[PDB]
RNA sequence: UCCGACUUUGUGAAUACUUAUUCCGUGGGUCGGAAGUUUUGGCUCCAAGGCCGGCCGAU
RNA sequence: CGGCCUGCCAACCCUGGAAACGGUUCAGCCGGAGGUAGGGUCCAGUGGCCGGAAGAGCACCGGGUGUCCGGUGCGCCCCCGGCGGCCCAUGAAAAUCCGGAGGACCGCCGUUCACGCCCGGUCGUACUCAUAACCGCAUCAGGUCUC
RNA sequence: CUAAGGGACGGGGUAACCCCGGCAGAUAGCGCACGCGCCCCGAAAGGGAAUCGGGUUAAGAUUUCCCGAGCC
């Protein structure tokens, strides 16, 4: 409805290219969605600034990714940094 | 069944909020005027202050002084902690009250110069 | 096996969900058994444990979250914390 | 010929940088004996965002060592930091992301930030948004370590240098396409007057090498000597090679 | 409909310029000055409003000009912290140190 | 300017040394006494002719009094 | 007298605040 | 601007040293040798105590 | 300007314990981390009444009369409140003022209370602000920041 | 009062005019002997102690004079 294919990036126009509006949809949508909040479990994270989530209802805010909460790197880092920390023991 | 008199409490909201008292009369199931689980609680609105050796005798006899507050106090707005006081209390007016203030205050003051109890008189730090 | 004795507990049982009525039923004694999310906020896990100690009450950490919680016990809300009063015919006390 | 753009923003006239809305310098709190011999905890108490810098900083509160007053420091925040969370600082701090240790500490393959050149520099590589850098070994008779930089350089660091457990918090922000002149006006509105640049084949001889001819064209070779004066170090500087390959 | 004027040497609407028209006993529209909206004591730790104070500019609350029931608030951390972050540093106070003596047992 | 409420308040206030004069205005309704002090000047409404009356007579005599 | 006591303080890296030391050797003097 | 000589420029072993020089850090706040606090977004200062102004507590 | 009342929209408190889910905005959104409901606290006003103050001002009649009662709104201007959106953009500082933690020290001495007493320097201030008071050699169809 | 910024003690450079402010130099002092110790200029649109109504001149006062009423 409203559109078949351009969802939020409609807001652009014809302008700028298919296929740069194509790439910049997926950070658009990423950057304004609702994120789980692991410390009071609701979905009331949001994006404050780049880098910057903070929940609506408890107030933690928290340091992630430009245009997600938690960046694919973030959670492999953890891993390896958790694997170091019980194999140093 | 750890809400009983003599044991003691620490108030969380209040004009005496953060101040240790001891529970003197439990109302458990509360009475019309109060629905709600309720105690009568005697505290220490001013502790009595750090005493040592240097001190002069009649300096340390202003150190020793307690003042004693009673109040009636929700459940819900009460600490409860593992430590018992007991002093034998047993207890409207605005002349009524401050006498029975007075008592307590002697009771209290008498305890703490025994060396016992030296949690209760010793403040909270937040 | 703790999803599943939980879950009758909640069919057969009497309990009471959320922090407030937990801390009352520790006041007059009628809860047997604490249940606390993993994520139930640090002062307040502290301040339950706390009341649990001073009567004694049994608490058990659930597995997992509050949002994991509630789901557990059946309902679309999440739960923090849970008393147990009435198991009735579900072994979860004795374990 | 007249002074080219390159040399002109040597005195800092109008090329200075845009700082008037930042929060302070990002670093580790200076080194002393808590942290060189043991641990000392601070609480985070907000994660900001700082004009010009793609990552965002954390403030952190500790208790002064000796003095009774309060020690406020704000550095580069880690991902996965948040607001009063605890962290800790020196030789005996456990290995978890936002944490600040020695490099002695750090086993091989851990990922750091915020890691210093020399002992006491408060932080000097892997500092920008998504960076880090990778503890590859450790020497213990020279007391040094190896690190990998975000470029690919190693690089032997001494092992009492600290670092930050993680990575830099905001990455990913440049796969985003710009899309706009006003985008790229917005950028470097907050950091200097660099942004919009007029191509040196689109200037008169007087103002740049490139200048000139009834065509744009360069007209010579667009490598230039490393030993070129100013004005005439233009194009591509000491290259190895050019092309795409 | 009776046009206005500001009444003093400045000519620019800023925020330190706001006016209010008010009717006089003459019978016409004159402009009064008036004061900059300003917020109220707020908590550090919730953000939230303190309750029972006004909102005044800074120099407003000054001593001779404000009495102290409307300065003060009567519990520990009176205007400083809500109600909440008192009761919060409480509990977390006793706990934590009840905490530091069973370390010390085990 | 203050209002006062009560009768006797009135009187004390015009026995004040700073107290400096009393002027009585005279409405439709009631009947206002007004005495001038050092910081204040503070209005008393006598809605009852014959209290109005008492009043005026019952004024310290060192004090000035003026029609309105 | 069973009111005195003692209250002493751990000085460790993050214990109590240490008392005045003479710092002789460390004072950055003048030139 | 690169490059060499002299000067700054010293000492000792068959390359080492540190005090010149250079760089970095700190409100110059635990350096060298020996002897013997992970806790929950809370508070932490101006010593209690012991023994003769003095010493330990605080090698 | 002072006193009393009122108490928006948010925020907060106490009781209680919600699925047959409910409450709710133009939009949102909110609730066992405690909703709906019931009862309260605070907040701001350029809100109401009284004092100021009808003695003033205005309009009439020759001293006198009057200065009263309602209704309406996607109306216009200013201010405030509370939501939503946006940023690889996150949008001053300091003087100044208030509050708080602690409790060394102190008793006929403390008092941020009311009322009472005295004092308040220097310089600017007229007028124009424009198709004639400014610049454009001018009393120039130009140019020159605002309510 | 501070903003962007400007000047400037010591020190450094410079034949001198003059050019350099973070390069740290016993920082030139503050409370009650004892204790502490990390320059100025720059906005009549930024921040900011405290005023209102009515009257008055040929010419003032869109809050300065008069009347009354307040405030700092
Ligand atoms: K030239
Ligand atoms: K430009
Ligand atoms: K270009
Ligand atoms: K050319
Ligand atoms: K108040
Ligand atoms: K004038
Ligand atoms: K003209
Ligand atoms: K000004
Ligand atoms: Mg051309
Ligand atoms: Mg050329
Ligand atoms: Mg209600
Ligand atoms: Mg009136
Ligand atoms: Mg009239
Ligand atoms: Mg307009
Ligand atoms: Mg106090
Ligand atoms: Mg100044
Ligand atoms: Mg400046
Ligand atoms: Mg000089
Ligand atoms: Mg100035
Ligand atoms: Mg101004
Ligand atoms: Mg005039």
């Amino acid at each position: 409805k409203r559109t078949k294919k351009a969802g939020i990036v409609g807001k652009y126009g014809t302008r700028y290219g298919a296929s740069l509006r194509k790439q910049i949809k997926k950070m658009e949508v990423s950057q304004h969605s609702k994120y789980f909040c692991e410390f009071c479990g609701k979905f009331a994270v949001k994006r404050k600034a780049v880098g910057i989530w903070g929940c609506k209802d408890c107030g933690k805010v928290k340091a992630g990714g430009a245009y997600t909460m938690n960046t694919a790197s973030a959670v492999t880092v953890r891993s390896t940094i958790r694997r170091l920390r019980e194999q140093t023991e | 069944k750890f809400l009983k008199p003599g044991k003691a409490v620490i108030l969380l909201q209040g004009r005496f909020a953060g101040r240790k008292a001891v529970i003197v009369r439990v109302f458990e199931e509360g009475t019309r005027d109060r629905p709600y689980g309720h105690c009568l609680v005697a505290g220490l609105a001013k502790y009595p202050k750090k005493v040592i050796r240097k001190d002069s005798a009649k300096k340390t006899a202003k150190k020793s002084r307690v003042k004693c507050f009673l109040k009636l106090v929700n459940f819900t707005h009460i600490m409860p902690t593992r430590y018992t006081l007991d002093v034998d209390f047993k207890d409207a007016t605005r002349d009524k009250k401050v006498a029975s203030c007075k008592a307590a205050k002697a009771r209290l003051e008498e305890r703490f110069k025994t060396g016992k109890n030296r949690w209760f008189f010793t403040k909270l730090r937040f | 096996n703790i999803n599943n004795k939980l879950q009758l507990v909640m069919k057969s049982g009497k309990y009471t969900l959320g922090y407030k009525t937990v801390l009352k039923t520790l006041r007059s004694s009628k809860g047997k058994l604490i249940i606390l999310a993993n994520n139930c906020p640090p002062l307040r896990k502290s301040e339950i444990e706390y009341y649990a100690m001073l009567a004694k009450i049994s608490v058990h950490h659930f597995h997992g979250n509050n949002v994991d919680l509630g789901t557990a016990c059946g309902k679309y809300y999440r739960v923090c914390c849970l008393s147990i009063l009435d198991p009735g015919d579900s072994d979860i006390i004795s374990t | 010929g007249r002074v080219i753009r390159a040399q002109r923003k040597g005195a800092g006239s109008v090329f200075k940088s845009h700082t008037h809305h930042r929060k302070g310098p990002a670093r580790f709190r200076s080194l002393d004996f808590g942290e060189r011999n043991g641990y000392l905890k601070g609480v985070v108490t907000d994660v900001i965002h700082d004009p010009g810098r793609g990552a965002p900083l954390a403030k952190v509160t500790f208790r002064h060592p000796f003095r009774y007053k309060h020690q406020k420091e704000l550095f580069v925040a880690a991902e996965g930091m948040y607001t009063g969370q605890f962290v800790y600082c020196g030789r005996r701090a456990t290995l978890s992301v936002g944490n600040v240790l020695p490099l002695r500490s750090v086993p091989e393959g851990g990922v750091i930030c915020n890691v210093e050149h020399h002992v006491g520099d408060r932080g000097v590589f892997a500092r920008a948004s998504g960076d880090y850098a990778i503890v590859i070994s450790h020497n213990p008779d020279n007391g040094t370590s190896r690190i990998k930089l975000p470029s690919g350089a190693k690089k032997i660091v001494p092992s009492s240098c600290r670092a930050m457990i993680g990575q830099v918090a905001g990455g990913g922000r440049t796969e985003k396409p710009m899309l706009k002149a006003g985008n790229a006006y917005h950028k470097y509105r907050v950091k200097r007057n660099s942004w919009p640049k007029v191509r040196g084949v689109a200037m008169n001889p007087v103002e740049h090498p490139h200048g000139g001819g009834n065509h744009q064209h360069i007209g010579h070779a667009s490598t230039v000597r490393r030993d070129a004066p100013p004005g005439q170090k233009v194009g591509l500087i000491a290259a190895r090679r050019t092309g795409r390959l | 409909v009776q046009r206005l004027t500001y009444r003093k040497r400045h000519s620019y609407a800023t925020k330190s310029n706001q006016t209010r028209v008010v009717k006089t006993p003459g019978g016409k529209l004159v402009y009064q000055y008036t004061k900059k909206r300003a917020s109220g004591p707020k908590c550090p730790v919730t953000g939230k409003k303190i309750q029972g104070i006004p909102h005044l500019r800074p120099t407003e609350y000054k001593r001779s000009r404000l009495s102290r029931n409307r300065r003060t608030v009567n519990r520990p951390y009176g205007g400083v912290l809500s109600g909440p972050a008192v009761r919060e540093r409480i509990i977390r106070a006793f706990l934590v140190e009840e905490q530091k003596i069973v370390k010390k047992v085990l | 300017p203050k209002q006062i409420h009560e009768i006797k308040d009135f009187l004390l206030t015009a026995r004040r040394k700073d107290a400096r004069s009393v002027r009585i205005k005279r409405t439709k309704d009631a009947v206002k006494f007004k005495v001038r002090c050092s910081r204040y000047l503070y209005t008393l409404c006598v809605h009852d002719t014959d209290k109005a009356n008492k009043l005026k007579q019952s004024l310290p005599p060192g004090l000035n009094v003026q029609e309105v | 007298n069973p009111l005195f006591e003692k209250r002493p303080k751990q000085f460790g890296i993050g214990g109590a605040l240490p008392p005045k030391k003479d710092l002789h050797r460390f004072v950055k003097w003048p030139k």
